[PDB]
């Protein structure tokens, strides 16, 4: 009975979330046309927690899919799985947002807002009881960043206990792909630090290295990194839909991880990343799966977690295992390296088994870190904000209909503090 | 798992392939492109002795 | 005159790219004379088979049109929903009032409003 | 549904035009006299037309243009030549009597007599059709009625449209070669209304284009219609990610925010990379990593100024074809590796980048060659700075003894502003100048 | 249970390396794609040992292939048995190494110090308990030496309870394959004697040595060369490996021969070689075996044995053999001729003999001998390198590498007191 | 990885980088059309499988350029490489420095800064000129002073033609031949010189052949080049480099003069009687009565010795031959050097040509030593600009356009101080 909504934002969303249903629809057994031909039986017993019913027996996914320019629903309708999605379940501007953050949160974007949240009350009446809402976002752009901002502080307030989710591309240090990227990203964790109860941080260039370094791949396009984090997603509400031996909700997972309500920034990394020429190679064990997790390489943020301590660890394995495997390898955890770690918690690690793989595949996991070492690209996205700001580089787009100057130096007090919220707990 | 492991040498040769394919034809369609920027040139200078 | 006999092609180019003789507009060679004026060189030449798009992308917007036609969705509906039940029974329906509307099991030593 | 409007003036303005409608004809499979040539075959998927044409009730196709001009003799080549049966008869504008190398006649009595007309025409295309990211000028300075009637029409159009962007595109004069003894008076005292009525301002220089030909091709002696040619592969690669979708797509409005500082600093550059002659494409790469490097080089840049004077403030970047997005990336920072190429102090992320998936395509006897790759980089330099530190000294040395200055007071101009436009642009070498220093 | 894990390095290291695993390999009985090839099931009991157990059968090496130049990495792959080498192992550098320990340990060691001891400690993290570790590289070239023995060092901070231990390659010190190599060796092994715990090194000279006069083979390639050493350094981890009837462990003969734990050089050759040509007639006996390694006509490194005398000897044999007539053959060198031996300390041998020999060989065995020898190759060292140390030439490479003139004096003392080291111990 | 990417300056330059790059190209497989990853050290890829060699036809005569294009191999070096300056420069370092030189470095700065992003990992630059010839000497000697600046550590050796001190081609070659090295010796790792009557020596003796041309002498630097660069190609029994000898043969950052000499010159009539065994082909590298400098060693000091090896090779004939060089004392003893060797190997036998001047080969090996002969023997030259700078000839052309006569008495002093570090290195150590 507990189901979730899944909404999506801006156009790096809709690279995410479309990917995301040809992942998740491989895993229930549904074709293109929506009707289930699948093998075996529990495989559609817990099919309403995202799906949906219609006549004559076919399923629909239940999401509302934004955007500022209409380019993008075309091509979402045009894709493999886009056949499925409701026709009135898009919405859709008509002037895009051009990069601009404030154009995208006050003068193009508002008048869009209104309208989904129309489609959002539609699907929240439906419901035997709502587990949360989820949202997919970009900090780089400006129609992810600040309407699918305005998207959040709206249903916060109207839906305010349920468990809000949201997984972010966080803007990278200097390979980077948008002039105006510190201005448009500093002004979204304003607001993203006091309305998410989680939050992901995934580099795009944490998500290069894994795709040269582990899968040595030849043409890493986007076809691909759309999948990546689209594992993760699907990994960490595993134990939503199917059963297993200690199942860990959406919600359970949060409560075991973040010590102080506005430590929710996380990072995330997926365990069974092989390359094709090492299948015949890598071994099944469950202690290999770990080395795995914990491996500098497959951390997907863009700062690496041995220069500080890991506040709260989870680990969400899936499939058939011993679970005396699974509460021993992570203690040999703890007890070798014990200054990465904070000792005010004598226990930092939640675990979670589910006995349904994914398609392909013995068992899989998904880490979750809450780091002490994601102050860094806090201070480097503030460092290129007051070097912008030192004589306002380009602060005339953003001024000129209605946001005045005074909510930018604002916004650094809302940030140069959190930088210094890690520094305090990082040790004594 | 061994079923895993003939699907990712199905992979491998399905990605060699299409690499082949598009070296071949691309050159191949080269040369033709080539062989027409030649006949074109001679027309031209046969165009300017005319005038 | 083919152009997938003389170039790969992507098997979604129109029969426009495919089959060039159809452009039969352009200028027809005119041998030249002393009167030829140089703004006259724009467009001298039909395309050839060599010269066509292998691959196209154009942006379709029939979806678009078709959906954005009218206007979005907005409710305009009386407030209907029903406040559904905690415990998971058909016959069990117990909300956040109301906690005690359940079969009642059928207890032998006392009816069962006698606790 | 996403269109543009190109509104062309002078005998430079219209010459472009003659090559652009040429081009965007053969990138769709528009025939020269409208006729989307499918006979009764059935295909799926189409409207990449609306940007630039507008499908009527006959089924023929006519685009959006006016062509103004002030001379009759350009436009009726257009008239007699073979694309007569393209352009719908009204929007051939033509003038009378020329401007004659004179901004005062192009700008203030010649033009009175016909700009009535022009934005009675343009008012009819605009209402036309849905939406407008943005008109697309093309004129001259060194001209009058490129210059007089250019300088009228935007003070014109910014008031009574506004909020729908401009762009704007320029033939600048060069420092040895020029074609009039009026081109100083006129290449200033244009820039009362290039500065505060456009958004941006692109710049072209002649004498490039005639340097980049001798080097890159193997032409010599090249005439004004392959100066043609070229910067139709400029204006069919900024709007290309309007009608042809990709993976990253800039819109007008898109490269507009990332690219101008401050609302006086619209006067970027524009370079063509993977320009070679069809000979030499046989012969190199012209790989993802190659021709980036390319745009930075001094040898091929569009305006005669050393770029390795200046500091680079913002960059926008247009690929196109078949390029992955890791191969962008690993140039870039490449690029920022190197300590020859000088970026401002204020600005550490550096560039915008745009990928489209359609090939950038070839035109028949057009020395240009096909290759998969193209890029086109944008960049906002103070290196331009001194490129007008050439023409303040060819304006008051003509000014001091007052050569060729009867012609323009006697037609309604006052002396008043001639020594007004030399202040207005003596405070712009100031503006480039204070925001180059670091804090 | 005990496992081993590997670190390789270098174009030197990596062709003694693909030739060791290829016969490791043999007595394992492992398909040259990886699957089980066994022959016995007493041949299957620790291959756990060096092996991964990769499903499907399947085994790996626990092996990681480092290199700086990816030029001869294809001399590795395109090998005869090189497919069983796994490709995450594989870490390739873009710059060149420069045929400097210099430049291969200050400045191009700098950036792959940490991707190299990552992957190490992911590997092994995941033993039980790791009994015994190697390292095969050279001493006359740069990366082999340079990122040969720096990450000696890193991993000795991380594990300095487990045993270390090398397979090195002096330089030929009768004719140079470095003209300056006194530059390349001694400020590698400079490094070295702190960074590890016991020192294996064999010399070309002697490997050229059997195939002239003894093995009466002409025209020996670098795979004949390989052979008289990849069954050699398999040759001493035998009763660890295989069970035998008196089996010992890698560490415990590191135990067993010393009483005081300061110096560690040894000489390792393999024992059962004689022509094929006298393959029928020399077939006797296994006093026939213990008459080639008490020899000198086997040369195990490029040191003579004959100049000094021996403070202990040790000798291992795979196979069914017999107890009293070792007792007679330790006996009767002693009897004849004592000067090899110290006359102070009587006992010396550790004869650990197994019950499994290697496939077409009956009694096989292996030669790890201390004495005062090793003294001599750097003794004509320091008549080398005080030749070229009074004038200073080639240091104007080494200047800007980091370093200074200093390290280069302090170096040489850290070596001139283990020769008077070495001369004071033989001496009374 | 293995990429020597070059650059040619001058006429010189350019029939070298013709007649060497004949066994470069028959060594692989490319006819000369440029169709058909040993060849990626040389040969770029396009798309559609055509090359370009990642050299750059620098040169200010204009006829070179003409000349090497309508030979048989056209569209092999590609045109677009093809630099070409108006009017020749003509014996003036002046002419190809200051008033010429500085209008092409902005196509050199093009055609050498595009290269660098084609190679994996780029491992230097072989460089093609003469000392002779004024257009030679002047943009290799910019090119080395810009370049060293903007790259810098990259490997630079040159070729180059040195002259012999029997016969010459031009009046007062040894100024132009002694000004241009004041940047060799700063901008540049190390250098190589043959002359020519070295090679007219030989080329009688060895093959048996009479009246031999330029383009002759022009496969015999081939048959050096190839061994040099080709251990770097192909995977030997011991896969070496040149940043190998960069460092190997550099004791000093003012000594870098190495010696090259090639062992197979025997004649098609000699062919029937060696047997390519590794001592033989060791003696025709290490007896230098016929080799490609015209100096005899036997007052020089023999320092370090490189020896390349292409073919039939077993290791334990070639630690006997060297062993058999360490026999003999006819090659003496220097102190600081032991041994001071270098062995190295290859698995590609080198490619007979066809329009070549000798018969089938087996067996290869060049040597590299470090020999102050050579550097005794540059006392030579260095005397004989004097008796021409006692009486201020021809200065009047170079002076115009910059070279000023305080640099012509610098280069003096600066090469003097040269040879007095000669005496003290053949000072015993
Ligand atoms: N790049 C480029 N510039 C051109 C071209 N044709 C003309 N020009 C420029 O146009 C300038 C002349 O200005 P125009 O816009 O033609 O002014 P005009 O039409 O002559 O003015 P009137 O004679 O009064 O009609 C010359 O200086 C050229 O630099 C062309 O085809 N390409
Ligand atoms: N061995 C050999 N020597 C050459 C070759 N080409 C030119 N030379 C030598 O070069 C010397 C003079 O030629 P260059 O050095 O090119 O002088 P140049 O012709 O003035 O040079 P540029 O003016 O730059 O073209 C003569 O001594 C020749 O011996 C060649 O292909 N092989
Ligand atoms: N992970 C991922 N990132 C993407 C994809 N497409 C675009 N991006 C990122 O999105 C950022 C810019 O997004 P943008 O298009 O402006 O988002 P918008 O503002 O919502 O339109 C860039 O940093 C890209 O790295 C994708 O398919 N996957
Ligand atoms: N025994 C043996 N020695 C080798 C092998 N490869 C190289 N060597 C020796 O390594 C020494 C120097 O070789 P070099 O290639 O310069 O060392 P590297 O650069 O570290 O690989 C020489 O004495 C060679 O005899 C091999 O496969 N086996
Ligand atoms: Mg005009
Ligand atoms: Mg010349």
């Amino acid at each position: 009975m507990r189901e979730i909504v899944h909404l999506q934002a801006g156009q790096c969303g809709n690279q995410i979330g479309a990917k995301f249903w040809e992942v998740i629809s491989d895993e229930h057994g549904i074709d293109p046309t929506g009707t289930y031909h699948g093998d075996s039986d529990l495989q559609l017993e817990r099919i309403n927690v995202y799906y949906n019913e219609a006549t004559g027996g076919k399923y629909v996914p239940r999401a509302v899919l934004v955007d500022l320019e209409p380019g993008t629903m075309d091509s979402v309708r045009s894709g493999p799985f886009g056949q499925i999605f409701r026709p009135d379940n898009f919405v859709f501007g008509q002037s895009g947002a051009g990069n601009n953050w404030a154009k995208g949160h006050y003068t193009e974007g508002a008048e869009l807002v209104d309208s989904v949240l129309d489609v959002v009350r539609k699907e929240a009446e439906s419901c035997d009881c709502l587990q949360g809402f989820q949202l997919t976002h970009s900090l780089g752009g400006g129609t992810g960043s600040g309407m699918g901002t305005l998207l959040i502080s709206k249903i916060r307030e109207e839906y305010p206990d349920r468990i809000m989710n949201t997984f972010s591309v966080v803007p990278s240090p200097k390979v980077s792909d948008t002039v105006v990227e510190p201005y448009n990203a500093t002004l979204s964790v304003h607001q993203l630090v006091e309305n998410t109860d989680e939050t992901y941080c995934i580099d795009n260039e944490a998500l290069y290295d894994i795709c040269f370094r582990t899968l040595k791949l030849t043409t890493p396009t986007y076809g691909d990194l759309n999948h990546l984090v689209s594992a993760t997603m699907s990994g960490v509400t595993t134990c939503l839909r199917f059963p297993g031996q200690l199942n860990a909700d959406l919600r359970k997972l949060a409560v075991n991880m973040v010590p102080f309500p506005r430590l929710h920034f996380f990072m995330p990394g997926f365990a069974p990343l092989t390359s094709r020429g090492s299948q015949q190679y890598r071994a099944l064990t469950v202690p290999e799966l770990t080395q795995q997790m914990f491996d500098a390489k497959n951390m997907m943020a863009a700062c690496d977690p041995r220069h500080g301590r890991y506040l709260t660890v989870a680990a969400v394995f899936r499939g058939r295992m011993s679970m005396k495997e699974v509460d021993e390898q992570m203690l040999n955890v703890q007890n070798k390296n014990s200054s990465y770690f904070v000792e005010w918690i004598p226990n930092n690690v939640k675990t979670a088994v589910c006995d349904i793989p994914p398609r392909g595949l013995k068992m899989s996991a998904t880490f979750i870190g809450n780091s002490t070492a994601i102050q860094e690209l806090f201070k480097r996205i503030s460092e290129q904000f007051t070097a912008m700001f030192r004589r306002k580089a380009f602060l005339h787009w953003y001024t000129g209909e209605g946001m005045d100057e005074m909510e930018f130096t604002e916004a650094e007090s809302n940030m140069n503090d959190l930088v210094s919220e890690y520094q305090q707990y990082q040790d004594a | 798992n061994m079923k895993l492991m003939q699907n990712a040498l199905q992979s491998l040769q399905e990605e060699t392939d299409k690499k082949k394919q598009k070296k071949e034809d691309m050159r191949r369609e080269q040369k033709i492109y080539y062989q027409y920027l030649a006949q074109r040139h001679e027309e031209e200078k046969a165009q300017e002795k005319e005038l | 005159e083919k152009t997938s006999d003389w170039y790969r092609v992507s098997e979604d180019l129109p029969a426009r790219f495919n089959n060039p003789a159809w452009f039969r507009g352009y200028r027809t060679k005119e041998p030249p004379s002393v009167y030829r004026t140089s703004n006259q060189a724009y467009g001298s030449r039909a395309p050839t088979v060599h010269e066509m798009p292998k691959v196209f992308y154009p942006n379709s917007y029939k979806f678009s049109r078709q959906v954005a036609v009218g206007g979005m969705f907005q409710n305009n509906t009386l407030n209907v929903y029903m406040e559904k039940s905690i415990v998971t029974g058909p016959d069990n329906y117990i909300t956040s009032y109301d906690r005690l509307n359940f079969h009642p099991s059928y207890r032998v030593c006392r009816p069962s409003i006698c606790d | 549904m996403r269109e543009c409007i190109s509104v062309h003036v002078g005998q430079a303005g219209v010459q472009i035009g003659n090559a652009c409608w040429e081009l965007y004809c053969l990138e769709h499979g528009i025939q020269p006299d409208g006729q989307m040539p499918s006979d009764k075959t059935i295909g799926g998927g189409d409207d990449s037309f609306n940007t630039f044409f507008s499908e009527t009730g006959a089924g023929k196709h006519v685009p959006r243009a006016v062509f103004v001009d002030l001379e009759p003799t350009v436009i009726d080549e257009v008239r007699t030549g073979t694309y007569r049966q393209l352009f719908h008869p009204e929007q051939l504008i033509t003038g009378k009597e020329d401007a004659a190398n004179n901004y005062a006649r192009g700008h203030y009595t010649i033009g009175k007599e016909l700009i009535d007309l022009v934005l009675d025409r343009i008012r009819k295309l605009a209402d036309q059709c849905t939406g407008l990211q943005g008109f697309l000028i093309f004129h001259s300075f060194g001209g009058g009625t490129g210059s007089g009637f250019t300088s009228l029409l935007m003070e014109r159009l910014s008031v009574d449209y506004g909020k729908k962007s401009k762009l704007e595109f320029s033939i600048y004069p060069a420092p040895q070669v020029s074609t009039a003894v009026v081109e100083p008076y006129n290449s200033i005292l244009t820039t009362h209304t290039t500065l505060e009525h456009s958004d941006c301002a692109f710049m072209v220089d002649n004498e490039a284009i005639y340097d980049i030909c001798r080097r890159n091709l193997d032409i010599e002696r090249p005439t004004y219609t392959n100066l043609n040619r070229l910067i139709g592969q400029i204006v069919s690669s900024i709007t290309a990610s309007l009608r042809f979708d990709g993976a990253l797509n800039v819109d007008l409005t898109e490269f507009q925010t990332n690219l101008v500082p401050y609302p006086r600093i619209h006067f970027p550059l524009a370079t063509y990379a993977p320009v070679i002659s069809a000979e030499k494409a046989y012969h190199e790469q012209l790989s993802v990593a190659e021709i980036t490097n390319a745009c930075f080089e001094p040898a091929n840049q569009m305006v005669k100024c050393d770029p390795r004077h200046g500091k680079y403030m913002a960059c926008c970047l247009l690929y196109r074809g078949d390029v992955v997005p890791k191969d962008v990336n690993a140039a870039i920072a490449t690029i920022k590796t190197k300590r020859t190429i000088q970026f401002v102090d204020w600005c550490p992320t550096g560039f915008k980048v745009g990928i489209n998936y359609q090939p950038p395509t070839v035109v028949p006897g057009g020395d240009l060659a096909k290759v998969q790759r193209a890029v086109c980089m944008l960049s906002n330099t103070t290196a331009i700075a001194e490129a007008w530190a050439r023409l303040d000294h060819k304006f008051d040395l003509m000014y001091a003894k007052r050569a060729f200055v009867h012609w323009y007071v006697g037609e309604g101009m006052e002396e008043g502003e001639f020594s007004e436009a030399r202040e207005d642009m003596a405070a712009l070498e100031k503006d480039y100048e204070e925001v180059g220093m670091d804090s």
